[PDB]
């Protein structure tokens, strides 16, 4: 699936192959983290660690359910981080198709 | 002076349609839009007479066919009685 | 509840190859050789220890204590998309200073402070402090993954 | 030790981000927003209450729709008309028998001082006899595959293209369409609503558009797709400016979105259910919204899907009234469900809701004018006010308007109270309803009826409201003020008040608004400008005061410049310690001062 793809019936012809880019944040402090909507899910976003990571690709699915990570209508690439000591955001200024991964420690 | 129809209050004439509500059964304002719970009397010369709310007094719209609930909104109403 | 039609991660090809990679010795590494203090940015180039793949870290401090990163391929065969439209602005940038420096390492201090921005070169690595207080880090876990774009 | 560690993957592009670095919350919202800008201001009208479904019939349904309203004495600015108000889902169209006369429907609408809302969705019919495609087709303006021909997939008209709104010609082309010559029918109190605009295709890969479709430059459509959405909403918004010569202010709805969806109007959670989980989720959805910039933010009251039954719809009221966004919507094959069609106990507590609503617009205006200025989200969860209260980092069923307000809507069926946290150490906080004043930190265990929408007010802090609840927000924009006003322990209390048109860029173009700061302290509460350079010709009074938390004065002092000193007339409840102070009669743009002798 690197370069032609197929999902169910459509075909991905991929003409320039894989050109993917990812990156991690360490947040030490924190263990609260918030926004990247849209999903229907709670506040306080879960960890990801035994599941689906947080999927931002905007999508119409029919009778949404809720508690799950299904990437909804819409997507903001921004993730703020609370403590009682601080306050930090990050902005992934990224269009296409992305995946967001979230584990405690 | 001027006595509420439920007897709440008694308050000078000068209390009488100044924009401000002091009865309870709003009685003290029938020409403004001040008492949530008064009423405006259409007259309607010739015609069947009306109430509308007092809160319809002054918004804009046309309530009364002789267009008398729109004395000082900006909205100009002609009569429509016919 | 028939969710067959959406992907998962696993179904998605970029997801599994992304996920797949896990906490561990990243290859990549600064070249501080190739280090640039420019008017409005520091550029460094990075490389895949591996596939000898160049990159180009483009760090900026900015006004109101914003850091922006920026990497993108050294020669790539075609450009690659950048956001438009979003940004209201170019963000005004504040002016880094290199105010420390080893065999293996770069700090950066931001204006006049209280903001570093420590560079490891090997492997690569930003930690991002105020004062000596370490706020966040970057690449930490050596997840970073930059797929070049090869011969169609 | 505690850490938490993020990763991001994208399928194309290059890393691109923004680390901001606080270090309060407040100071991440102002770094985000010199980044990707703020909240476009709401014309007045569209923080009402919108009444919409799939699908109201022709225009003598929406004419009764709007007459049931008055008949009900229930207030509604906007009507909405679905996708079924067009010829055949062919967008800036009419259908010829059942609406043939739009101008005169929306003058009918205007008369009564209420707008109207038009769906245009981004996706064209395939049909030659439709103008809008042949035009874009003639001009090269679709989204296009490998081989260089039109991309077609399947939406509401069947077969329909997708107009390529990555290119900057096509956007300005889809603004142009906005023009009153252009969108035949249309007129000044007509706004839009962009809908299925992810885009959405039935027959595409996970119901959206291939992959290796090809937009302006030749980018695909994987390297763009999160913001095609965006630019619809924007190309709309930009349209319905230019449309009036610049001058009015947009609104446009849109269900797709990206970072930067918050300076062109509002969204909303799309199509949830009439279930009471959907019910309770719509916090959390529109909380992590506001987090990210976007405040203009609600969900289907009533749910879209299936029929609430009447105990969930006037929870759903009353949970919608205290969001931002706040439009009842249907899907086409569930039971009619204006307000008024219910029984008279339902119905009562819905305009109940209604009312409360209308009467904090002045505050929901405020909210938005400093989101729109500072970039401070609307809707807040309790842990932004309150940074240091560890057990407000996950609260989800309760939320804060500004700094002012804290809302816990009941969200069972059949509940008999609901657990209150109020929060602040030294802090008070008054039921708006019993004036019962409650000191922080505490779970307050708060009975509940139908009617009951918990509402507390924060001390030191002054709400103003308009308490003459009208048939619409235009009909209410010249009324006079009340002013709540909370006192803190100390005695203090500060609050805000932005007045302009209601509607135009005039605020910003001419500087043609008022911005107002209300402070009491020692026993004197002040008016005072929070912005000189805002001027406005308005009939707005200050026409009570209302005061929580205040023993009885002696006597009551006005001074006004330009005005000899005034005696005011009050009323003191020694139970619940509320002070009214009648008729101050004073200009809202006069500064002024009332002592409390
Ligand atoms: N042409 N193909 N035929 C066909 C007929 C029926 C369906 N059922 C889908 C029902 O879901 C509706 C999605 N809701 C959208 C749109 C609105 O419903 C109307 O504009 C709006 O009210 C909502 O707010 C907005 O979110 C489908 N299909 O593929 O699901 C295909
Ligand atoms: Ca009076
Ligand atoms: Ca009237």
């Amino acid at each position: 699936g690197a370069w032609e793809e197929t999902f169910k019936t459509h075909s991905d012809s991929k003409p320039y192959g894989p050109t993917s880019v990812g990156l991690d944040f360490s947040l030490p402090g924190m263990e609260h983290v918030y926004g990247i909507p849209e999903h229907a899910d709670s506040l306080r976003l879960k960890v990801t660690e035994g599941g689906e990571p947080y999927r931002l690709y905007n999508l119409d699915v029919f009778q949404y359910e809720l508690n799950n990570p299904m990437a909804l209508y819409g997507s903001v690439p921004v993730l703020l981080a609370h403590s009682f000591h601080r306050d930090l955001g990050i902005f992934w200024l990224n269009a296409a198709e992305t995946w967001v991964d979230i584990s405690s420690n | 002076p001027f006595t509420c129809l439920d007897g709440t209050a008694t308050i000078p004439f000068d209390q009488v349609n100044d924009d401000y509500c002091d009865c309870k059964d709003g009685s003290d304002e029938p020409g403004t839009a001040a008492c949530p719970n008064g009423s405006f009397h259409c007259t309607n010369t010739g015609y069947k007479p009306l109430y509308i709310l007092s809160s319809r007094v002054n918004d804009g719209v046309c309530d009364c066919c002789d267009g008398t609930d729109e004395y000082n909104s900006g909205t100009v109403c002609e009569n429509t009685c016919r | 509840v028939d969710r067959s039609n959406f992907k998962t991660c696993d179904e998605s090809s970029f997801c599994k190859r992304q996920r797949s990679i896990r906490p561990g010795l990243s290859p990549y590494r600064a070249l501080l050789d190739t280090l640039q203090l420019g008017p409005d940015a520091l550029t460094v180039h990075l490389i895949h220890e591996v596939t000898k793949v160049l990159l180009v870290l483009e760090l900026q401090g900015l006004q109101k204590d914003m850091t922006r990163i920026r990497i993108d391929e050294l020669e790539p065969r075609r450009p690659r998309y950048r956001v438009p439209d979003v940004l209201v602005a170019d963000p005004p940038t504040a002016r880094l200073s290199v105010s420390g420096r080893d065999d293996n390492s770069v700090e950066l201090t931001v204006a006049e402070g209280p903001y570093k921005i420590i560079l490891t070169a090997q492997p690569f690595r930003l930690d991002l402090l105020e004062d000596r207080s370490l706020l966040l880090s970057v690449n930490a876990r050596g997840l970073m993954a930059f797929e070049h774009q090869r011969a169609p | 030790t505690p850490q938490t560690d993020i990763r991001w993957m994208s399928e194309s592009g290059i890393i691109d981000v923004f680390l901001m670095l606080g270090p309060s919350v407040f100071d991440v919202f102002r770094q985000y927003a010199s980044l990707t800008g703020t909240q476009a201001l709401p014309p007045l009208f569209s923080l009402g209450y919108h009444q919409s479904r799939w699908n109201y019939r022709d225009e003598a349904d929406v004419l009764e729709v709007d007459q049931g309203f008055d008949d009900h004495n229930m207030p509604c600015d906007v009507i909405w008309l679905d996708i079924e108000h067009a010829d055949g889902k062919r967008y800036f169209t009419w259908d010829p028998t059942r609406f043939p006369q739009p101008l005169n429907m929306l003058e009918h609408l205007a008369s009564k001082r209420r707008k109207l809302v038009a769906i245009v969705d981004p996706h064209i019919k395939v049909d030659s006899g439709y103008r809008v495609h042949e035009e874009l087709r003639n001009h090269g303006l679709y989204v296009k595959t490998r081989d260089g021909s039109d991309y077609e997939g399947w939406c509401w008209p069947g077969s329909a293209s997708y107009p390529d709104f990555t290119n900057p010609r096509m956007r300005a082309w889809w603004s142009n369409m906005f023009s009153f010559d252009n969108y035949e029918g249309s007129a000044p109190n007509l706004y839009v609503w962009n809908d299925m605009n992810e885009p959405s295709v039935f027959n595409g890969p996970e119901v959206t558009m291939l992959k290796d479709a090809v937009h302006y430059g030749g980018w695909e459509h994987r390297d763009i797709h999160n913001i095609y959405g965006l630019y619809v909403h924007m190309a709309t918004a930009d349209g319905l400016i230019q449309r009036s010569g610049g001058i009015e202010r947009p609104f446009v709805l849109s269900r797709a979105f990206f970072s930067g969806s918050q300076r062109f109007g509002a969204v909303w959670t799309g199509d949830n259910t009439a279930e009471w989980d959907h019910l309770k989720i719509s916090i959390p959805m529109c909380l992590s919204l506001a987090l990210v910039g976007l405040s203009f933010c609600g969900a289907d009251v009533g749910g879209f899907f299936k029929n609430p039954e009447p105990e969930l719809l006037v929870r759903w009221y009353q949970m919608g009234a205290y969001q931002p966004f706040f439009r009842a919507h249907a899907h086409l094959d569930t039971g009619r469900r204006e307000p008024w069609l219910l029984a008279s106990q339902y119905q009562d507590a819905i305009r109940d809701a209604l009312f409360q609503r209308y009467s904090l617009l002045p505050f929901w205006y405020t909210l938005f004018y400093q989101a729109h200025k500072e970039g401070f989200p609307v809707m807040r969860p309790l842990w932004v006010q309150y940074p240091e209260d560890m057990s407000t980092f996950s609260i989800e069923d309760q939320f804060m308007l500004g700094d002012a307000l804290l809302i816990h809507p009941v969200s069972d069926a059949g509940a008999h109270g609901v657990q209150v946290y109020l929060p602040g150490q030294e802090e008070v906080w008054y039921d708006i309803q019993s004036y019962q004043k409650h000191h922080g930190p505490q779970t307050l265990y708060l009975p509940v009826t139908l009617s009951s929408i918990p509402v507390f007010q924060r001390g030191g802090t002054i709400v103003p409201r308009w308490m003459r609840v009208r048939r619409s927000s235009d009909c209410m924009k010249d009324d006079p003020i009340t002013l709540f006003v909370a006192l803190s322990p100390q005695g203090t209390a500060q609050g805000e008040l932005f007045l302009d048109d209601g509607h135009t860029f005039n605020y910003q173009t001419r500087h043609e608004f008022l911005l107002r700061r209300f402070s009491f302290s020692g026993s004197t509460l002040v008016s005072s400008s929070a912005d000189p350079k805002g001027h406005l010709e308005t009939p707005i009074w200050i026409e009570r005061v209302v005061i929580m938390g205040a023993g009885k004065p002696a006597a009551v002092v006005l001074q006004t410049k330009g005005s000899p000193e005034s005696r005011l007339s009050f009323q003191h409840d020694p139970e619940t310690s509320v002070l009214i102070l009648r008729k101050p009669g004073v200009s809202v743009a006069s500064d002024w001062s009332i002592h409390l002798r």
